[PDB]
């Protein structure tokens, strides 16, 4: 991508940055601004911006992010080169495979992705990787313009000890999201750029649930749930079991397919009599 | 450049030109279409592309209008209030307290025209002009009236032109048949020496807030009356050529004459039938004099007796009250007041208004050009102009009682064997 | 401006799409005291847009029981009704065949057809689609339908304009309003399709123009 | 002292008031603060970097009160102050900015509103070097051009590059004799070092109304530098503040006979004079009865009409222009034609509508399409914009439609149902853009509107013409006592509060906002609500001598379907508004009918539809 395209995309500063309401879209600008770099060359792809800029671009990047409020900016992570040019960074082949395995348009029984995902990981197979950084990258700004959805609407529901949100087929770009397991990646960047984003003391340490529709026909949605977020998270969801309990108490029609328990395919006419005793359950 | 003055063409020739050179903070005292008096000297100029041949021109350095109307030195009513000289003051005063004004400018204007005594007061009415007002959006109502005369050959149509032209300064006369449309509205003309297209004022222009007068109105082409109506709407005039986008002001009053189709009007057809005029420029005028010639026994000895005694005493003939030098000054006084409407007048406005649509009702008469909205808003204007001909600032029903007399005789009743 | 080279001339058309890499520069043939030319010389082009097996599926199209109605179905989605006014537009698409007997007396290739009736702006769907879908074609209402002599401001003398008949080799070409055309212009497309050919013989000008298209017209 | 016995351009030139000039512009950059404690040149400067944009702007009334000094030396001297305040400026942001140096290197400090408007024609030889302030249209611009700004030659027999010359606007620069090899000679430019600027030349001349009273409209040349090039289009009205500059030519004088001199305004500020929060606007869309409150919002003065009221008011903000997944290219403009004897404020319903819409523009039909132009200033053979590409998003007020000539007739329907206009003119063969929905008006013939006949006749234009437009009302006259009073006190009104002795601001902003903030959405609850009326009236009307509703009366309806989307909001498609779009397009039919079936068609219809 380019310097710019990935600025406002890491679920990481499209938070920090505010980059969905125009008051604090100024902020990527002074960012910018306070470094040197031109607002011509930074909208350029990566590999063809001037060699002058990019000397110590990861060290005057790390600086002025600190005058901003976004301290953990390195990470530790390692690189490979193959010959003259080919240089990946080991978070490019892990996003490219994860939506080689997960592209919306389905082309035949569900083992038809995971096998030219399984292709695209041998160096033989440079030109599906090559590819799969084209899906990455449209989900990747068909994943901020959801997020921008439920933050200039206020689609997050504080039902009581969780929030909750649910999402319309009408708005563009929501059929992506149908997989029981591409959708626990957009819940838990949500997440992390709700709890930036508001105002309260309470809401920032509630976990979320979120419901999207699975089946027109069944008439069926997914449901997960992800632990409450903060920057030292022990990671040891619970849901797996308030669900279970819920389903079991109201006595409705729930699938615990996956392997994973945090994931489930409920009826769309028992999701109200399923949530208020699961209301009622974690209390 | 300027360019010989009329009176002293010697016949048969064309007439001579010279450049003069203002060269001082008098640099644009003289503007295009003026009658200036220079006073300077001639100098010879070389010709530098070889520094031999020389021209001659002229090197003014002082500038002056040829016959001042004040001789003062050369806008509101004290700042013209005080330009008065004592004389001048005192008649002023005299005349706007004088009773029956409306009866001697009439007699005193138009001195050798033995009846019509309803197109006089039209005429003195359009001389003296209505209340322009800007609406808050930025459109624009128009303040002065139009008007046109329709009639059987030789009935003193040309004449009142004429006199109106004459008496009048900035207002202008044009014929008919040997006019353009590029002539009368603006022009576009390529000057080389900058090679560029520019502006070119037209008639309708160089007589801006005075009179047009236009002699034999319906001779014009078809795609001539199209830009006249373009501006008689408006009040402007666009421009969209070469390389030229503008919109120019044009608050002229129209004073037009015209003849009716084949000669004589026929008294048995509206008069959409009587003349060949379009059908929106017989909307925009809003005050019709159709004059016919019923060959009265007892006139064609008065306008014989009228015209040998004119020709018998050449510069006589012609004892008025109020001389022609006075009109102009108490006209360019009382052209300056803005005078308003009473509760009382509005009331008897809209009364009027009411009462003359159902004269056009159905059943018992007919007549022409049936009337319409447009009438109304043009009462108004008549009452406002003939409240600043007795210097007052207000409308009162004594004003709106005779501007309703006088617009309804202008429409006559369509007649039927 | 563009400055093409070696072997980059004469790669591309006018009317195509491309993406240029050059070097942005000035002249140097050594409004303004000190103002230069520029251009960009190119030194990088491109462009944006048959077979074996592809042909089988021409072949067994082309042999199939119904291989009438199938085409006839699908070159008309949005407007229905009357077929036949879509039967005929099928052979329009592929045409007859050009004869020269031993007297080099061709024979045309083409055909006509009109579309009589109100202007309902049902028939101008049809031309769009006709247009859109042929290997050359043009929909026409600038220089005209035929050819023009036209006094150049330059030259002050007459040259000759070919207009959208004689640009269709082998094309359609679609007309609506036939009686808005010019008077003149008419009179030479009545000609061009009597002739299959146009020639003006005018004050300097004594040319032919080869007219090969087919004219899908439209009356009201 | 600031203020010595010299000349005022020779105090500034001198190194201690230049020093003392340069630290004291930079205290009042650091510490000015405007009525509230705000460093306003501290947040200023930040909302350029922002954005990459090298210029700053100093209003100078408050130069005037932070600086008693310096705001008189400005327009005496302004060749060098305005240089001077540049180093200031740069010093600051270097500071507030210390990498901004990698973005352009060189700051521009404009200069706002000046106390001193002025006319173009009164500039005289007393102004020579001073800066001034301006108005006027602009009428040329030329392309943007590559000008040296400190330019690099190379000698030819020694490879060694001269000195670097700077480019003043007045003479080209002259480079001497090698100081390598003496070689005295052609030198020619050295492209890789040389630096250049941007550069546009524009002709403004004084304002239509404004000044040009009884004369013509004088006019006068601006030079536009590197970063306000492309800040004007032929029409703008702008002001300029600039230096006006003079410079020798040696034509005007072998023309006027006498050593005169050419002038020039290097403009240094352009600011354009033209035409460019929801929480109230959610209950009062949600009022559900906005419909009345806003019909007898446009309009203003005229009485009556609330029948096209309602139509135009559906025009105005449009309809939704969807894109059909057939290709079909449906448009989404909904175009009118009144029609109406004279006198009954047609001229004044397009006036009105001139100034609420947005980006409009006019005409008369008594200049359509883009034409071969020879440029004012330029002097090349250029093509200019013709009156139906600059309404290309917004509207096309067209009066007096009945005086348009054959070519206009041609070219007027192409735009209808295609939209797009081809230029295969003089100048070169193009394909442009022009998405506008008409509003014109036509007259009747015989200088009334008579209904014995049809519409279609007192009209007086191309049958397939009329087709073109979604609605076709009829304006009349009435004499009717009770409304005579209504509309003379109106209008008598109206002339005595206008003299020298919703409102304007909801509907304005709404037309901006509802324009962008829906999308509306189109179910198919009421595809089969329609059709039992069709099948009807097609028969209704074929029985007697007339069309009935065809496709494309049902493509004007389904088009004003959406025309309430934007007045409620609402965006969804239902059966309530749905009564409305055929009432409406009904409305528009039973009115250009026959004597006797402009009144059958009522009994049935209008007494059918439930109205
Ligand atoms: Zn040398």
């Amino acid at each position: 991508w380019s310097l710019h395209d990935s600025l406002c995309n890491t679920s990481y500063t499209a938070a920090r940055f505010k980059l969905w309401s125009v008051h604090g879209q100024k902020r990527l600008q002074e960012f910018l601004a306070d470094m040197g770099l031109p607002l011509k060359q930074v909208k350029q792809k990566f590999q063809a911006m001037d060699i002058s800029l990019k000397e110590n671009l990861r060290e005057m990047i790390e600086q002025s992010a600190n005058k901003f409020g976004m301290k953990d900016m390195r990470v530790q992570t390692f690189s490979i080169h193959f010959g003259f040019k080919h240089k990946f960074l080991a978070s490019d082949v892990v996003f490219a495979t994860m939506s080689l395995m997960e592209s919306p348009e389905k082309d035949g029984s569900g083992t038809d992705h995971f096998i030219q995902a399984l292709d695209s990981l041998s160096r033989s197979n440079l030109d599906k990787l090559y590819h799969g950084l084209e899906l990455a990258k449209k989900q990747l700004r068909a994943t901020q313009q959801t997020i921008a959805s439920c933050l200039c609407t206020n689609l997050v529901i504080s039902q009581g000890p969780f929030l909750y949100c649910s999402l319309m087929e009408g708005t563009p770009d929501v059929m992506l999201f149908s997989r029981p397991a591409s959708l626990s990646l957009l819940s838990k960047h949500l997440l992390k750029s709700f709890v930036c984003s508001t105002k309260n003391r309470r809401c920032k340490l509630l976990p979320l649930v979120m419901a999207a529709p699975l089946s027109m026909e069944h008439g069926t949605v997914t449901v997960v749930g992800i632990p409450p977020e903060t920057d030292s998270s022990d990671r040891k969801n619970f849901f797996g079991r308030a669900f279970e309990k819920a389903a079991e108490s109201t006595s409705s029609r729930m699938l615990h397919n996956h392997f994973d328990l945090s994931v489930i395919e409920l009826k769309a006419e028992d999701r109200s009599k399923f949530l208020d005793a699961l209301i009622s359950l974690l209390s | 450049r300027i360019q010989e003055t009329q009176a002293e063409l010697p016949r048969g020739s064309i007439p001579r030109s010279l450049e003069v050179i203002l060269r001082a903070e008098a640099v644009e005292s003289a503007q295009a279409g003026d009658k200036c008096d220079f006073t300077g000297t001639l100098i010879v100029v070389p010709d530098v592309s070889k520094l031999l041949s020389y021209r001659l021109v002229f090197l003014a350095c002082c500038v002056a209008p040829t016959n001042p109307r004040f001789g003062g030195k050369e806008q509101t009513a004290e700042s013209i209030k005080n330009q008065m000289t004592v004389k001048e003051w005192e008649k002023v005063f005299e005349m706007s307290q004088d009773k029956n004004l409306y009866h001697n400018l009439c007699t005193s204007l138009f001195p050798t025209i033995h009846g019509n005594d309803e197109v006089k007061r039209g005429v003195l009415l359009m001389l003296f002009g209505g209340v322009p007002k800007t609406t808050g959006e930025g459109t624009s109502l128009r303040g002065d009236i139009n008007v046109c005369i329709v009639g059987d050959p030789s009935t003193a149509k040309s004449q009142f032109l004429k006199h109106v032209e004459e008496f009048s300064p900035r207002a202008v006369y044009t014929s008919g048949k040997a006019s353009s449309a590029a002539g009368l509205t603006a022009a576009v003309v390529r000057d080389e020496e900058s090679h560029e297209f520019v502006i070119e004022a037209g008639a309708l222009m160089l007589a801006d807030n005075g009179v047009c007068c236009i002699d034999e109105f319906d001779k014009m082409d078809v795609r001539d009356q199209v830009a006249i109506h373009e501006a008689m709407e408006q009040q402007t005039i666009s421009i969209t050529k070469a390389g030229v986008k503008a919109t120019l002001n044009a608050r002229t009053s129209i004073l037009a004459a015209a003849n009716p189709i084949s000669g004589h009007y026929d008294r048995s057809k509206s008069l959409k039938q009587n003349i060949n005029l379009s059908a929106p420029i017989m909307s925009r005028f809003d005050l019709f004099f159709i004059l016919v010639d019923e060959c009265n026994e007892v006139t064609d000895y008065a306008i014989a007796r009228r015209i040998v005694d004119l020709h018998s005493r050449i510069e006589e003939s012609i004892d008025r009250v109020y001389s022609l030098d006075d009109i102009r000054r108490y006209l360019l006084f009382a052209r300056q007041f803005k005078p308003k409407i009473s509760k009382e007048s509005e009331d008897f406005i809209v009364e009027q208004y009411k009462h003359l649509r159902q004269r056009d009702g159905s059943g018992v008469t007919k007549s022409s050009w049936r009337i319409t909205v447009r009438q109304l808003e043009s009462m108004i204007r008549l009452s406002e102009a003939m409240a600043r001909m007795h210097c007052c600032d207000e409308v009162q029903p004594k004003h709106v009682k005779e501007a309703f007399r006088l617009l309804n005789k202008s429409i006559i009743r369509v007649e039927t064997p | 401006q563009l400055y093409c080279d070696r072997y980059l001339c004469d790669k591309v058309v006018p009317g195509n799409r491309v993406t240029i890499m050059g070097i942005y520069s000035i002249k140097k043939f050594g409004v303004g005291v000190g103002i230069r030319s520029s251009y960009i010389r190119v030194l990088g082009i491109q462009v944006d847009t048959v077979s074996p097996q592809e042909e089988e599926e021409f072949r067994r199209l082309a042999a199939l029981p119904n291989v009438y109605e199938v085409i006839s179905k699908s070159i008309a989605p949005s407007i229905f009704g009357g077929t036949d006014m879509k039967k005929a537009i099928a052979c329009l698409l592929f045409g007859g065949s050009r004869k020269r007997l031993p007297d080099g007396l061709t024979r045309r290739g083409d055909i006509n057809l009109l579309m009589l009736g109100d202007p309902g702006t049902a028939k101008s769907q049809l031309l769009k689609f006709v247009e859109k879908c042929s290997p050359i074609g043009v929909y026409t209402s600038a220089a005209g339908l035929t050819a023009s002599v036209m006094r150049d401001p330059s030259s002050r003398n007459f040259i000759m304009e070919g207009g959208a008949m004689v640009l269709a080799d082998g094309g359609v070409v679609c007309i609506d309003e036939f009686d808005k055309m010019r008077e003149d212009d008419r009179v030479a497309i009545h000609e061009a399709m009597e002739q299959q050919t146009i020639s003006i013989a005018k004050a300097g000008i004594t040319t032919t123009l080869n007219s090969r298209c087919s004219v899908l017209a439209a009356a009201n | 002292e600031d203020l010595k016995g010299h000349s005022v351009r020779e105090w500034v030139s001198m190194a201690g008031p230049r020093l003392e000039i340069h630290h004291r512009f930079k205290n009042f950059l650091r510490t000015h603060v405007d009525s509230h404690g705000h460093n306003v040149f501290k947040e200023r400067i930040s909302d350029m970097c922002k954005e990459n944009r090298e210029s700053l702007v100093v209003n100078y009334e408050d130069l005037a009160a932070r600086e008693h000094v310096l705001a008189y030396f400005l327009p005496e001297a302004p060749a060098e102050l305005l240089q001077i305040f540049d180093e200031a400026a740069l010093e600051v942001v270097l500071a507030m900015y210390p990498k901004y140096d990698r973005i352009t290197n060189h700051i521009h400090v404009r200069i706002s509103h000046l106390p001193l408007v002025e006319e173009l024609r009164s500039l005289r030889q007393l102004h020579l070097n001073q800066l001034i302030r301006t108005s006027g249209v602009v009428t040329s611009c030329t392309g943007v051009l590559p000008q040296l700004s400190m330019v690099k030659y190379n000698c030819n027999k020694c490879n060694f590059v001269l000195g670097p010359f700077c480019q003043s606007q007045n003479q080209e620069v002259k480079p001497g004799s090698c100081p390598e090899c003496q070689s005295a000679g052609p030198f020619e430019v050295n492209m890789e070092e040389t630096i250049y600027q941007n550069y546009q030349r524009i002709r403004i001349q004084e304002s239509p109304g404004k000044v040009a009273a009884g004369r013509l409209p004088r006019s006068k040349d601006a030079i536009l530098l590197a970063d306000l090039v492309d800040s004007c289009k032929p029409g703008d009205e702008i002001e300029l503040t600039g230096i006006y500059h003079n410079n020798y030519d040696g034509s005007l004088n072998t023309a006027n006979g006498f050593p005169v001199f050419a002038t020039v305004i290097l403009a240094n500020h352009v600011a354009k004079k033209d035409n460019k929060d929801v929480k109230m606007i959610t209950s009062l869309s949600k009022d559900q009865q906005i419909g009345e409150k806003i019909f007898a919002s446009i309009a203003p003065s005229i009485y009556g009409h609330e029948d096209i009221k309602r139509g135009l008011a559906l025009a105005l903000f449009g309809g939704e222009p969807k894109n059909p997944g057939g290709k079909h290219k449906v448009r989404g403009d909904i175009n009118v034609l009144l029609c109406g004897d004279p006198g009954t404020a047609k001229s004044q319903f397009l006036k009105y509508i001139e100034k609420v819409s947005s980006r409009a523009i006019f005409t008369t039909g008594q200049g359509l399409t883009a034409y071969v132009q020879r440029h004012p200033v330029s002097r090349e053979w250029t093509l200019e914009a013709g009156a139906l590409v600059l309404a290309d998003r917004g509207v096309c007020l067209i009066d007096e439609f009945d005086k348009m000539n054959d070519q206009d007739r041609t070219s007027i329907h192409e735009a209808m149902e295609q939209q797009s206009i081809s230029i295969s003119k003089a100048g070169i063969v193009t394909s442009l853009q022009a998405r506008c929905t008409v509003i014109a008006a036509a007259n009747p013939i015989g200088g009334r509107y008579d209904p014995s006949l049809t519409f279609s006749e007192n009209v007086d234009l191309t049958e397939p013409i009329i087709s073109r437009f979604d609605i076709l009302c009829v304006v009349r006259d009435t004499v009717d006592p009770v409304q005579d009073e209504m509309l003379a006190r109106f209008v008598v009104g109206s002339h005595v509060r206008h003299h020298p002795s919703l409102p304007q601001e909801v509907l304005k902003k709404y037309i901006i906002y509802a324009k962008e903030r829906v999308h509306p959405k189109l179910n198919q609850m009421d595809q089969d609500k329609v059709a039992k009326m069709y099948s009807d009236l097609r028969k209704e009307s074929m029985a007697t001598g007339s069309i009935p509703i065809t496709v494309r009366h049902i493509e004007s309806m389904i088009r004003m379907a959406e025309a309430h989307a934007r007045i409620h909001l609402r965006d969804y498609v239902i059966e309530d508004d749905v009564n409305m779009a055929i009432r409406v397009m009904l409305e528009s039919f039973i009115d250009t009918q026959k004597f006797s079936v402009m009144r059958s068609m009522r009994k049935t219809f209008a007494r059918y539809l439930s109205f």
